[PDB]
């Protein structure tokens, strides 16, 4: 239950091949989060790959009235 | 554009005092200046990963450029990440590094930033391959791809220039965009004052560090500066009227510095919105506002990380 | 338009639903606030500091000492108390500063996204900018940006412009497209597929110097005109 990153010394969280979004920020990349404690990587996000072509477009269809707020 | 400095912390016994105990006795009657310094301290290093967040994470999807990179005579090879190095990065971010550069823990300290320089050097990879492979279309919704020259043609019809211009110059102008590309390597190489900002808000830093290290070696009208021979040379009804001059002193001093922090963490958050302003408005999306993303009239850009900061090329 | 108002009915509500349910939406507000509060009571909170001296309560000195060393003691007192209000007059000022700010930027907002549209990406909402309302708020003004969004993307297969008889046709505002065997110009952000025409269209210059040219013909409307 003893890590090393590069912060410092964590005691009391393990760590976890997974990757999920950072919810308590530690440093360098690590976070920790509850689920018994965990630390982990944090995920950038989804990973998307785009069919590009030299000659095909897309073209949308529909569309959505999007609501957002701003304070 | 500089986005974030350094996250910085204090130890307030350990430089207040030194190694001696009693004095933190002597200490704990003149107050709670720690709880402030501690509090206006983290509230700094937490704004510094926000303006990092705000800068940077603009976008919940990795995009990945295509196996293939021919765009129809455009030359990517200049900015698109480098399988070949370990770091995975472009050769102008290489240059970056390279061209940006003692350990004294007397209670001062550095925090690491939150995101490493993988991680930013991962957002400036998807935004590249985002506004390659589908032109502005991924910044406002779901990222539809356009071939490249079609997107210059809008670009151009987006500028007041018919898309026939384009389409019956498209070889000189890829050759032009080369050229370009290269010649921007090289007066970056060459140039030493290119990079004067990031280096200035380092040695900024840096040197009101040194400053804040030295200043504790001023006997500030005492006998003598070192605290230890004080308590071991007089009766203590006046070493605490010495140390009492001593800690103010140095109380002072550390005041001083703190409020120097917070001005100059408050200049580096309006750079910091400006840069979020700069990368939302030319990157994800052609500008109309003159000179605003380059002189001339603005047809893209491109983003890249560098120590503190970022580049655009306009 | 029936749709478009269904939706944005929809949106409305479902806005009224996340703001009566999420605790954290209104965190900007809630920090000056307690920022403030705190100052204020760290204010206090060091009035009852002894700042080195024997006693915290002045009149105790007064009453307990004679006026040589009571007037070291006050002395270093009025010192003590006047640096923590200089400190936190300083941290007024600043804070000032960047509500300043944040108050500039907020006038150029609603002079900008309400009082007219504005072209400028993400300065307005994520997405094409339509239009916005402001609401009032304790120290505070909450934008409701309605926006754009695209979705529902299909494929297709393009080309830059069209061979016929020599010349070379392409799009006045629109784009070509094919399904497969037929050939249209559809407009950039909806698929409204037409067919091509003399009137949709520009000629400049021959089929022989643009790359990814296709053959196909183009209707003219004045042709059949002409025949009867
Ligand atoms: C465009 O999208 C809208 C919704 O995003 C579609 O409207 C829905 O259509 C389905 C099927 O007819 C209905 O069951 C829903 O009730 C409709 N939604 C609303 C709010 O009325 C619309 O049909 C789509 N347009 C096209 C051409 O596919
Ligand atoms: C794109 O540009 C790069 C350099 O800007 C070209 O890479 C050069 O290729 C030649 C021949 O292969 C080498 O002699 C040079 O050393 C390369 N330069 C560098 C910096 O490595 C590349 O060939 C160009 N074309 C493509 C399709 O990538
Ligand atoms: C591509 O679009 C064209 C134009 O609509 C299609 O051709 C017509 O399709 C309709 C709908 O099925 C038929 O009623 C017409 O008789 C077709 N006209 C001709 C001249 O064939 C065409 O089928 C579409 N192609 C694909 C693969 O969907
Ligand atoms: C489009 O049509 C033109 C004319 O119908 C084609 O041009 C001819 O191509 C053949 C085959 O290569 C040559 O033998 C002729 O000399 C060409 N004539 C002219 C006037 O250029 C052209 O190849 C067609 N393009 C496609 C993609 O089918
Ligand atoms: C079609 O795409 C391939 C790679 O996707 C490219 O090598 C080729 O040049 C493209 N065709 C034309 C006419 O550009």
């Amino acid at each position: 239950n003893v890590f090393q990153t590069r912060a410092g010394c964590l005691i009391g969280a393990e760590y976890v091949n997974n990757s999920y979004e950072c919810d308590i920020p530690i440093g360098a990349g690590i976070c920790a989060s509850y689920q018994s404690i965990i630390a982990y990587t944090m995920s950038l996000g989804a990973e998307n790959s785009v069919a590009y072509s030299n000659n095909s477009i897309a073209i949308p269809t529909n569309f959505t009235i999007s609501v957002t707020t701003e304070i | 554009l500089p986005v974030s400095m350094t996250k910085t912390s204090v130890d307030c016994t350990m430089y207040i005092c030194g190694d001696s105990t009693e004095c933190s006795n002597l200490l704990l009657q003149y107050g709670s200046f720690c709880t402030q310094l501690k509090r206006a301290l983290t509230g700094i290093a937490v704004e510094q990963d926000k303006n990092t967040q705000e800068v940077f994470a603009q976008v919940k999807q990795i995009y990945k450029t295509p196996p293939i990179k021919y765009f129809g005579g455009f030359n990517f090879s200049q900015i698109l990440p480098d399988p070949s190095k370990p770091s995975k990065r472009s050769p102008i971010e290489d240059l970056l590094f390279n061209k940006v550069t003692a350990q004294k823990f007397k209670g001062l300290t550095v925090l690491p930033p939150l995101l490493t320089d993988e991680m930013i050097a991962q957002y400036t990879s998807a935004l590249l391959a985002g506004t390659i492979t589908s032109g502005w279309t991924f910044g406002a919704g779901p990222a539809l791809q356009i071939p490249f020259p079609m997107q210059m043609a809008y670009r151009f019809n987006g500028i007041g220039v018919t898309q026939n211009v384009l389409y019956e110059n498209q070889k000189l102008i890829a050759n032009q965009f080369n050229s370009a590309i290269g010649k921007i390597q090289d007066s970056l190489s060459s140039t030493p004052s290119a990079l004067g900002k990031l280096q200035d808000v380092v040695n900024h830093n840096a040197q009101a560090l040194n400053t804040l290290v030295k200043q504790l070696s001023s006997k500030f009208g005492a006998i003598s500066s070192v605290l230890n021979d004080i308590f071991s040379r007089l009766d203590p009804p006046e070493a605490e009227v010495q140390i009492d001059r001593l800690i103010t002193g140095r109380l002072q001093s550390l005041q001083t510095y703190v409020t120097q922090q917070l001005i100059r963490a408050a200049e580096i958050r309006a750079s910091a919105n400006l840069a979020a302003t700069k990368m939302s408005e030319c990157v994800l999306g052609q500008s109309k506002r003159v000179d605003f993303c380059g002189k001339g009239y603005h047809l893209m850009s491109f983003p890249q990380s560098a120590p503190h900061g970022v580049v655009f090329l306009h | 338009q029936k749709l478009i108002a269904n939706q944005f009915n929809s949106a409305i509500g479902k806005i009224q639903d996340s703001l009566s349910s999420t605790p954290s939406a209104l965190g900007k507000l809630q920090d000056v606030v307690n920022h403030n509060a705190q100052a204020l009571n760290t204010l206090v909170k060091q009035l009852s500091s002894k700042f080195g001296a024997i006693s915290s309560v002045l009149n105790d000195i007064f009453s307990r000492l004679d006026p040589p060393e009571a007037e070291v003691q006050i002395d270093r007192l009025i010192t003590g108390r006047l640096q923590s209000l200089q400190t936190y007059v300083t941290q007024q000022l600043i804070r000032a500063a960047e509500i300043r700010a944040s108050a500039n930027l907020a006038a150029t907002k609603m002079s900008e996204c309400v009082l007219g549209q504005s072209k400028r990406v993400d300065f307005c909402g994520k997405g094409y900018h339509l239009m916005s309302f402001p609401q009032s708020a304790p120290h505070g003004v909450v934008f409701l940006h309605v926006t754009y969004v695209p979705a529902q993307e299909k494929n297709f297969t393009t080309a830059p412009a069209i061979c016929h008889d020599g010349k070379a046709h392409f799009p006045r505002e629109g784009v070509f497209v094919s399904n497969g065997t037929h050939w249209f110009v559809t407009q950039r952000n909806f698929y409204e597929p037409q067919i091509i025409t003399t009137d949709n269209t520009f000629v400049s210059g021959n089929c022989d110097v643009v790359i990814g040219i296709v053959n196909n013909t183009v209707y003219d409307p004045l042709q059949p005109e002409l025949d009867s």
